């Protein structure tokens, strides 16, 4: 497939249970081939994939798990 | 207080993703040098960043060196990982 996407959020994050739900909400995202929690307070979530709707994603997160907002968009660097 | 000191900050709280290659650099963005984050990227490429107020699109080069516009008070800054 294409050349794969790299997308960061930063969302507060109370406690593991929201960590949780925002790991499964991503992994079960079309595209989506991996994510972690990541970052000095554990509130970035790093994003991996290939045919991500960002834009839906983002919508998903603010819903479901607390007010997320992107950090960073790239493309991994394959070569 | 200190002024921005690389070799005295801990390392970013980071995790390889097993399917892409493993990013060379750390990045660390302080605001009036205070650290306010810090992760991974890959050199000799680019990303856009929220930095503060601004996107930001950075630029790395060979040697993790990091360029782009920042915002007055903000600086993203980068190292190679050890072994890269």
């Amino acid at each position: 497939g294409g050349e794969m996407q790299k997308i960061v959020f930063k969302i507060p994050m109370v406690d593991d249970k929201s960590r949780t739900k925002a790991m499964s909400l991503v992994a079960s995202t079309v595209g989506v081939h991996s994510v972690a929690i990541a970052g000095d307070l554990r509130d970035q979530v790093v994003v991996v994939g290939d045919g991500i709707d960002s834009i839906n994603l983002v919508s998903a997160l603010r819903k479901k798990v607390g007010p997320a907002m992107f950090l960073e968009v790239s493309q991994v660097k394959e070569d | 207080k200190r002024a921005i000191d690389l070799s005295r900050e801990r390392d970013p709280n980071f995790f390889d993703h097993p399917g892409i290659p493993v990013p060379e650099c750390f990045w660390f963005m302080f605001k009036n040098n205070v650290r306010q984050d810090a992760g991974t990227c890959y050199s000799s490429w680019k990303m856009d960043m929220k930095v503060g107020p601004n996107w930001v699109h950075i630029k790395s080069d060979d040697n993790c060196n990091l360029s782009g516009d920042f915002p007055p008070g903000w600086i993203v800054l980068g190292k190679k990982r050890p072994g890269f």
